[PDB]
């Protein structure tokens, strides 16, 4: 018997549907892509897994490359499909919708609109979760749904600018192909939201600012009613660098002299049609006099 | 990411006479190799070999 | 001085054109910060889309002694955002789910658990038997299977080395070769294996599909040496080209007159209707592993 | 600085040494310290002292 | 439907992953036809586990003169094979015969003195050096285990002689290595088209198919494992005894 | 006290089933709402609890077995100090015997 | 359940029946619109809910019966995993013609 | 048991968040209000308990 | 950034010790003492306000 219930336990997280994937990278070569699925009972609970591509040997993938699954322990009831891993302060989130039907007060007809909840919360160092912060985005979700968010199906993209620490989160509707960002295409509206909280829609744009990745978006193929999720990725303008750096100190030579906090605080990176141009800022060290003791 | 190869040819050859191979230089930490060899790479291919 | 390095840029900066503050003299902690240095690099080598750059501060003294050498390296990112080139999940109507990059295919969950079930509610011995750890497995979304025997290894002919690689031809939108596999080679006998050819509608462009190998020394990846394949339409089937010289065949883009037999390999067949066993080595490899 | 000494009193208190030593290590090391493959020009492995 | 494997008859070959993945059914009126697609199995020349398996079929992989293949031909070989005396009994020299070329294709595990350029001697006494019938060299110092190519016909005599002796070099005896052979054994790895078959009986039917007019795809032919895959079968059976 | 464990064990795949059931709304009509706000939180909350009170039960039960090993060993060493003594003393009668 | 392979034509012997065995699941089935069936060579329970609805946006609180098709299947502890719920109330109205 | 007392240790963040969430009216239309009022604190005693 | 002479009895005179001072602020033209150091009489003083 207890090996049945270990049976039981192995079919259960055996079964597993992944849902969503992510990649904490601008390219397709390195990194790590983070996986997260579902059940298949009918009840809301969900695991996470993550694997390094990086050993990727063009074909073949090693055991060790990957991790077992992990439950997440936080009551998320998301819409349909709506979830998605996310990175960002280089730690893991979690982003999701919720549907409700409310009224709105001092209609003589009580209709009943869907709000639609926002959720987004984060692992933490042994694995507990946060609550969830809650933003509300039911007039850019019935927007680009059309008033009808139940006839189309609807889908999230989240990536993780770390050029200024921000996160963006496009709501949209499913389509064979999807515009440029901005104006006219009503599909798509994105929310970027700060380290705090802080939630903004954009503008016509600065939407337009981030129009290349639209190439990362759940296309129906033109094979009917054939639906393929693709994986998110972090963004980087068109070419990613840290905004800082700094080797520390090292003996000088003769044992004589040292150097000490070489640091490169303020790292700038522009693109001017074919050309890329680093711009450093207060690149600074010092040069003390002492031997080696 | 770089070839091994092309980083192992940028140092060749071995002082020797040949072109050393990896398993020639077992040898010594980063530290000394990339002091017995500082005008000859960088830091990264000195971390990458 | 600072001196920045990348690819076959070199810009030194000495503290005469650009320092921002100088410091005192004497024989204290002098403190160096420099002006906002601007540094073009544009003839980076992206290989992989990473392109690696070296910042070395060199300090010295008049007498030609040097104070030291600081090396730091940084690596620069090409965002790269081809369609072919993502990854994305992929579902077949069985059930069982995968994962596309570009032209490689990666099983991620498994459908086996049905089968489990079947034999639990028997008595325990069967789940834990040969046949159940060869359970078949659907295929990898649409494609097929191809069957490989590859000669006894010869240092005459394949030379210095007994290891192979086979590579992949035309698919997507690379016509050139990308390695698709690689094998050791058996100096007693010959070498058998089954490999999963994926598919997609169109996805080959003209002269079907190659599987080309190479064995140092030697690579028949020239005119029709390599093994061609096909998704032949009116029999709804894979069919392959090149199995002996012919005068006529029917290509993905018609008639062509220049058949020769495949060279290299021992011989290439198509295993029709073929199941591939139940796989140990998985991202679900663990749990098997676990389990029996 | 409390709390490795916490967890490698702890230690030592269980008889444990090794990983006890390990631990200890990151606040003093009479052997001095490796960073980014190179000798430590401080001395203690804590700033505050 | 699955067998999963079975032995092969006289210890030398086994059957594998005898499978029927396929089956469907079709009841036309009052026909029944059970239709079988991408029936296959595949054949592997392999033994129980003895010197018979170790020794004989690596005899059968291992080539020479001819250029690979001598497959599909008559070998004799010994029943039972057993150490007689030498210095110390390593793998040993056995050899079997091809009859169909007359080849002598001998085997040794290991060998012990890198010295002696000793000769594969098949004598019908084991005590005459003067009364040699077969005497063969060595290309490699180390024996590759060659073929030696008996060149005339001298199946009846492979037949009568026995204890292969490993050195008799100049010294005249030096037994390294002889094995007692027991009675002999014939064998024959050729196959035909009509040899091969599937029978399928239910009823009063009794449908024979082969692969001359059922197959799907013809496996290579050599001494490896040969897969073999029939043409989705057709078999009526309407006339069933239904009981219960 | 397995048994117990095991069945504590099952309760929470029924109560996230309660948590998700719960929140649909109750009441219709020209008032429609009433949906229990925030209750999957407060499900997942007791699944929680009572998961530890699984594993409570069994460090208990497993502490409470070895227990009984521990006692068992001691049993057995006495066992071993009676048997020596016991054939010691008959030496010692042999000896005053002769 | 029981084998009545080993029927010999109107006797069996005790064995060829199984004990009682309690269904923990919280079902509560309208009337007795419940039923067991296998599938996946795996024992599966179903039945039928009954509850009292009002469509949204009538001046009439009329107060249909939403039918609630619940499927659930036993495990291999015993444990029942909560079911899967579909929508047929339009179907049962069309076959108990209203 | 440790394992045990961890995961009763974070039983609290859901518990606050619960009480916290369940404020919100849940009713609306012509007949707004029903919200739970004095859940926060059965949720503080929850959460100390 | 400051660096004060080393210590003189001769131009310093009974003390050590100094304090920096701020002035032009707020709506106090006057002295408002900002910072205290010790001086080192066997080396220049370094420090960054």
């Amino acid at each position: 018997d207890a090996f049945k219930t270990y049976l039981t336990r192995f079919e259960t997280v055996a079964d597993l549907k992944v849902v969503s994937a992510y990649h904490d990278n601008v390219n397709s070569n390195t990194g790590l892509t983070w996986f997260v699925g579902q059940t298949r009972e009918n009840l809301p609970e969900y695991y996470w897994r993550n694997v390094d591509i990086s050993r990727m040997q063009a074909g073949e993938l090693a055991a060790n490359a990957w991790k077992e699954w992990t439950k997440i322990d936080t009551a998320v009831n998301p819409y349909k499909d709506a979830i998605r891993p996310v990175i960002f302060r280089e730690r893991l989130h979690l982003i999701w919708v919720e549907k409700e039907e409310v009224a709105k007060n001092g209609t003589d007809p009580v209709e009943t609109y869907d709000r639609f909840t926002l959720k987004l919360a984060f692992l933490r160092h042994d694995g507990s979760w946060s609550a969830p912060w809650s933003y509300d985005i039911t007039t850019q979700v019935e927007a680009v749904t059309d008033k009808k968010p139940d006839t189309e199906r609807l889908a999230l993209a989240a990536s993780g600018f770390q050029g200024e620490d921000t996160l963006l989160v496009f709501v949209y509707k499913t389509g064979k192909s999807y515009s440029d960002f901005g104006g006219s295409n009503k599909n798509v509206a994105g929310m970027t939201i700060y380290g705090d909280g802080s939630f903004k829609k954009m503008e016509n744009t600065a939407l337009s600012r981030y129009s290349q990745l639209k190439n990362t978006f759940d296309i129906i193929h033109t094979q009917g009613n054939d639906l393929v999720r693709k994986a998110s990725y972090r963004f980087a303008q068109d070419f990613e660098v840290p905004a800082s750096l700094n080797m520390g100190s090292a003996i000088g030579d003769d044992s004589l002299t040292v150097m000490e906090n070489g640091n490169i605080p303020q790292i700038t990176s522009k693109y001017s049609s074919d050309n890329l141009a680093i711009t450093l800022h207060n690149a600074a060290f010092t040069v003390r006099y002492d031997g080696s003791g | 990411m770089y070839s091994t190869a092309v980083l192992l040819n940028k140092i060749s050859p071995t002082r020797d006479g040949q072109t050393m191979t990896l398993a020639d230089l077992q040898y010594l930490s980063f530290s000394e190799l990339r002091k017995i060899f500082d005008d000859q790479l960088s830091w990264g291919e000195a971390r990458h070999l | 001085k600072i001196t920045v390095m990348a690819g076959s840029k070199t810009h030194t900066f000495t503290a005469s054109d650009h320092i921002a503050s100088l410091p005192a003299n004497s024989f204290d902690a002098m403190p160096y910060t420099f002006k906002p240095l601007e540094i073009d690099a544009s003839s980076l080598a992206f290989t992989n889309n990473i392109a690696p750059l070296d910042i070395v501060f060199e300090t010295k003294a008049k007498d030609g002694r040097v104070l030291g050498k600081i090396k730091q390296t940084l690596s620069v990112k090409r965002v790269n955002y081809n369609p072919e080139d993502i990854l994305f999940l992929r579902e077949t109507h069985s059930g069982a789910q995968y994962m596309q990059l570009g032209v490689y295919r990666i099983r991620l969950n498994t459908l086996l658990a049905s089968q489990l079930v079947s034999r639990a509610n028997t008595g325990i011995d069967t789940i834990l038997t040969m046949e159940t750890q060869r359970l078949p497995e659907p295929p990898l979304g649409e494609g097929f299977f191809a069957n490989f025997v590859l000669p006894k290894y010869d240092p005459a002919e394949h030379g210095d080395e007994r290891w192979f690689k086979i590579h992949i031809g035309n698919v997507g939108g690379n016509t050139g070769r990308q390695p698709y596999y690689s094998g050791m080679l058996s100096d007693t006998s010959e070498t058998s294996m089954t490999l999963f050819v994926p598919y997609a509608e169109g996805y080959y462009m003209h002269e079907g599909v190659r599987l080309g190998v190479g064995y140092q020394k030697i690579t028949y990846d020239n005119t029709w040496e390599s093994a061609f394949f096909y998704f032949d339409e009116t029999k709804q089937q894979f069919v392959l080209i090149n199995d002996a010289d012919h005068d006529s065949g029917m290509t993905q883009q018609g008639i062509v007159k220049n058949i020769k037999k495949y060279k290299g390999f021992l011989n290439v067949s198509i295993a029709t209707g073929y199941s591939a066993p139940m796989d140990f080595n998985s991202a679900s490899a663990l749990y098997y592993w676990e389990l029996f | 600085y409390y709390t490795p000494m916490m967890c490698f009193q702890r230690l030592l208190q269980e008889k444990q040494f090794d990983e006890a030593t390990q631990w200890i290590n990151y606040v003093y090391n009479p052997a001095g310290y490796i960073v980014n493959g190179e000798i430590a020009p401080w001395i203690w492995n804590c700033r505050p002292l | 439907l699955n067998m999963g494997s079975a032995i092969g008859d006289d210890s030398l070959t086994v059957m594998e992953n005898g499978n029927i993945p396929q089956i469907t059914s079709k009841y036309s009126s009052d026909n029944l036809a059970i239709t079988l697609h991408n029936a296959a199995f595949t054949v592997r020349y392999d033994g129980s586990g003895n010197v018979i398996r170790n020794k004989q079929i690596s005899a059968m992989k291992l080539t020479g003169v001819d250029g690979k293949s001598q497959y599909g031909n008559a070998f004799i070989i010994a029943n039972t094979v057993k150490h007689y005396g030498g210095y110390s009994d390593l793998g040993g020299p056995i050899t079997v015969y091809n009859k169909t070329k007359n080849y002598i294709a001998s085997v040794q595990g290991h060998l012990m003195n890198a010295d002696y350029t000793r000769r594969l001697i098949l004598t019908p006494v084991e005590n005459n050096y003067y009364a040699r019938l077969f005497e063969f060299p060595f290309s490699p110092n180390t024996i590759l285990n060659t073929v030696f190519t008996v060149g005339s016909n001298k199946t009846s005599d492979f037949k009568k002689c026995s204890y292969a002796v490993d050195g008799n070099n100049s010294q005249g005896f030096q037994i390294f290595s002889s094995y007692q052979s027991s009675g002999w054994l014939d064998i024959d790895t050729g196959i035909n088209n009509t040899d091969i078959k599937i029978t399928v009986m239910a009823g009063s039917k009794t449908h024979t198919f082969t692969a001359s007019d059922h197959i799907a795809s013809l496996p290579a032919n050599s001494f490896d494992a040969m897969p073999y895959t029939f043409k989705p079968l057709e078999i009526d059976a309407s006339s069933l005894a239904f009981t219960n | 006290l397995d048994a117990a464990a095991g069945q504590s064990l099952a309760g929470q795949v029924l109560s996230i089933a309660e948590g998700v059931a719960d929140l649909v709304p109750n009441v219709f009509g020209l008032a429609c709402g009433g949906s229990r706000w925030g209750a999957a939180l407060r499900a997942s909350a007791s699944v929680m609890s009572l998961s530890a009170t699984a594993s409570q039960y069994s460090a208990d039960k497993i502490s409470r077995s070895e227990a009984y090993r521990r006692r068992r060993q001691e049993w057995e060493i006495q066992r071993d100090n009676a048997d020596g003594e016991v054939k010691q003393m008959d030496a010692q009668l042999e000896s005053l015997k002769i």
